[PDB]
């Protein structure tokens, strides 16, 4: 297997601002939206792929290991799933707005009662982000709400010792509540090292016209095993393997 | 049939795969990200300013074959991250094959 995409419009990227690629351990972005926020209209990779009918589905779905010592790190599979590695059945949500991967989330409601988004809210479903983000606001009440303490600019960390004494906290997305355990939200990090784990929620404000958005970052794609469908414009997920 | 990528796993913060450009390949790492929707990697004429092009693969345009040249000058910036350069057209492999 293996295929070639041709004719593809891609950047050759000469000036790149600040750390942030600095420190990136890949060397590029191969970006999976919708055509809309595409940077000078160029068509995307996988509509290209479409469009020179490469794949019998137009689907690709997401597997990302939670273990960063686990041999492979995750699979993307395009033009089809991988039942191994997923449990049950996929349940489906319909894309909002096509542009990013849309989709509308019912409310967020950490167990030891609080409730957040409740009216409703958008939500848009990002394997490039490693976190959940969502509201400066409402993010700090919910880290009050499980205590972890604030590091810097919406980051918080709380003591991997304290990850058992958690809360879960449920994602209630199309009528089901999709659960994430203490263990699923928070990841270890070190320099001196352990010890020091992160809460998996950072609180960033979008500014209107697109925002305000929460956005389902691999925190979320790590537990739910994600199927983006570019057939019928819908996002599915399954409990990961 | 289904195609499928491996993806390594940096920290459970950085998920990326290998895809290749041009003819023959030369193979990249990139993070197929749902929250974008354009393709860049570092090009081997990537000015000094970019110190990040340095420690990364570059990609040269003269040793593949299916290159075209496109030259129109592009400006993306992300929640974070911020580039610019030209684009270019030539074939993407998946995986680096
Ligand atoms: C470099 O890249 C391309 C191939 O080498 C060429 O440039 C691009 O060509 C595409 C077509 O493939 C143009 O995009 C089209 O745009 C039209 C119009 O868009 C409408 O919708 C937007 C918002 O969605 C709206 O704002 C506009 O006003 C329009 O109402 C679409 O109908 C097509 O589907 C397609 O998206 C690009 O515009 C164009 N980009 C640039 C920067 O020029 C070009 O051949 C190559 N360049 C050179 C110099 O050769
Ligand atoms: C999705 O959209 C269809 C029409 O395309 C609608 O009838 C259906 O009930 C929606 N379902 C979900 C799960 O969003």
């Amino acid at each position: 297997g293996g295929v070639k995409v041709e004719r593809q419009v891609f950047g050759e990227a000469t000036k790149q601002p600040g750390i942030t690629f600095i420190a990136a351990k890949f060397d590029g972005i191969l970006g999976m939206a919708y055509p809309r926020i595409s940077v000078n209209n160029v068509l995307p990779v996988f509509d290209n792929l479409m469009q020179q009918k490469l794949v019998d589905q137009n689907i690709f779905s997401f597997y990302l290991s939670r273990d960063p010592d686990a041999q492979p790190g995750g699979e993307l599979m395009l033009g089809g799933t991988d039942s191994k590695y997923y449990k049950g059945s996929l349940s489906y949500l319909n894309v909002t707005r096509k542009a990013y991967w849309q989709v509308h989330l019912d409310q967020v409601e950490v167990a030891s009662g609080l409730t957040l988004c409740k009216e409703g809210c958008e939500a848009i479903v990002d394997t490039g982000t490693s976190l959940m983000v969502g509201p400066v606001d409402e993010v700090r009440e919910l880290q009050k709400a499980i205590g972890a303490v604030p590091l810097i600019q919406g980051e918080y960390m709380i003591p991997c010792e304290k990850v058992s004494t958690l809360p879960a906290i449920t994602l209630k997305l199309g009528g089901k509540g999709y659960k994430l355990s203490p263990e699923d939200y928070t990841l270890k990090v070190s320099q001196a090292g352990k010890t020091l784990c992160l809460s998996g929620f950072m609180g960033m404000d979008i500014p209107p016209p697109s925002g305000p958005l929460w956005i389902l970052g691999d925190v979320f794609i790590g537990r739910y095993y994600t199927v983006f469908d570019r057939d019928n414009n819908r996002v599915g997920f399954a409990e990961a393997a | 049939g289904p195609i499928p990528e491996v993806l390594k796993n940096y920290m459970d913060a950085q998920y990326y795969g290998e895809i290749g450009i041009g003819t023959p390949p030369q193979c990249f790492t990139v993070v197929f990200d749902t929250g974008s929707s354009n393709l860049w990697v570092p090009s081997i004429h990537c000015k000094l300013l970019d110190i990040a092009c340095w420690i990364h693969h570059k990609y040269n345009s003269d040793k593949s074959s299916t290159y075209v040249k496109n030259g129109t000058s592009f400006d993306i910036h992300y929640g974070s991250g911020s580039l610019s350069g030209y684009l270019s057209q030539d074939t993407v492999s998946v995986p680096c094959q």
